[PDB]
């Protein structure tokens, strides 16, 4: 894998030295309907006119960014987006922006948030989970070695393609850095110790966030839950985690090691890295290279009744993307 | 059980990025 990261490691660098803009237009677009939303924006479903491709469009209002304080974190996401290449990262297909708006137009992903599949069933059987859990344990791998952290895992970030294969969306949060950082962000039951500390951290809380999301996948709940986020703030600083019956014995310790406040000794961080984690008993059934190349059998794949299907989506309440004759924050987004 | 703790929980649905 040391090879092929090297190679990986060019061709990223090239594009974040020399980042792709205004590759579209928002008139070369018909807005059908809301795919999804988040703190600082919503995407929306969209046909290509001159392809007549599907993608989602994901918009935001340059007012609200300012206002909001994510300038440079959305300037983060686009340069980042452009730039990788991942089979289990969703590609972005073009970005623009306009008076009001900026818009990053990435390829539709038709199967839906793991979020919804995993709060429907109710909860992923091991092997289940370990078949996503291993697509992330790679895409990782592949960012790290980029000096990237990703920030904010969680089942509502990651979609099911046709192939029942995981595409992470949402790079709002994601960062290259060298070193550590000190920002307050994420989502409340995915932060790690060391954030809510204010300490500053690196890369070791995206591993820690795998654990969360590996015990949510198989328990069907998340390790630290309670109405008010600073309430799930004293859970995660307490720090002591509750197994469900079911677990296995190999999830219990896999899980006991990447829940591990103790950076000297939590998986992924280490002396042997990603290692710790892929040779892991819970991971023994894993072919790492078939993973890869997606020659795995999913043990689920979504229906899907055509282009421009969204029956694997909620419906959301539609809003008018506004307009204005006025250029809003020119000189704040003249990179994107 | 947890379970019935957490399905009664105000934080069942979609969550969003933390906003100051
Ligand atoms: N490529 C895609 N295909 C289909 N749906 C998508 C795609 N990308 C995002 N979505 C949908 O949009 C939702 C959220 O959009 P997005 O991640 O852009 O919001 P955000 O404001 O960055 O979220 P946060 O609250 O973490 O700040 C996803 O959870 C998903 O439902
Ligand atoms: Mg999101």
């Amino acid at each position: 894998v040391k090879e092929f990261l090297a190679k990986a490691k060019e061709d990223f660098l090239k594009k974040w030295e020399t980042p792709s803009q205004n590759t579209a237009q928002l008139d070369q677009f018909d807005r059908i309907k809301t795919l999804g939303t988040g703190s600082f924006g919503r995407v929306m479903l969209v046909k290509h006119k001159e392809s007549g491709n599907h993608y989602a469009m994901k918009i935001l209002d340059k007012q609200k960014v300012v206002k909001l304080k994510q300038i440079e974190h959305t300037l983060n996401e686009k340069r980042i987006l452009q730039a990788v290449n991942f089979p289990f990262l969703v590609k972005l297909e073009f970005s623009f922006k306009d008076n009001s708006n900026l818009y990053m137009v990435m390829e539709y992903v038709a199967g839906g948030e793991m979020f919804s599949h995993l709060r429907r069933i109710g909860r992923f059987s091991e092997p289940h989970a370990r078949f996503y859990a291993a697509q992330i344990v790679l895409t990782f791998e592949y960012l790290h070695s980029l000096d990237l952290i990703y920030r904010d895992l969680k089942p509502e970030n990651l979609l099911i393609d046709q192939q029942g294969y995981i595409q992470v969306t949402d790079f709002g949060f994601a960062k290259r850095v060298k070193g550590r950082t000190w920002t307050l962000c994420g989502t409340p039951e995915y932060l790690a110790p060391e954030i809510i500390l204010s300490k500053g951290y690196n890369k070791a809380v995206d591993w820690w966030a795998l654990g969360v999301l590996i015990y949510e996948m198989a328990a069907g709940y998340p390790p630290f839950f309670a109405d008010q986020p600073i309430q799930i703030y004293e859970k995660i600083v307490s720090g002591k985690v509750r197994f469900p019956s079911h677990f296995s014995s190999d999830l219990k310790d896999l899980l006991r090691n990447l829940l591990q406040v103790d950076l000297t000794k939590r998986f992924g961080n280490l002396k042997n890295g990603v290692n710790d984690i892929k040779n892991h008993k819970w991971f023994a059934t894993t072919d790492w290279i078939a993973i890869y190349q997606r020659k795995v059998e999913a043990p689920f794949i979504p229906k899907f009744k055509g282009p421009g299907d969204t029956s694997n989506f909620d419906d959301y309440e539609e809003e008018e993307i506004r307009v204005s004759i006025n250029e809003k924050c020119g000189k704040e987004f003249t990179e994107f | 059980t947890t379970y019935a703790d957490f399905i009664a929980s105000g934080r069942t649905g979609r969550r969003n990025a933390i906003h100051d």
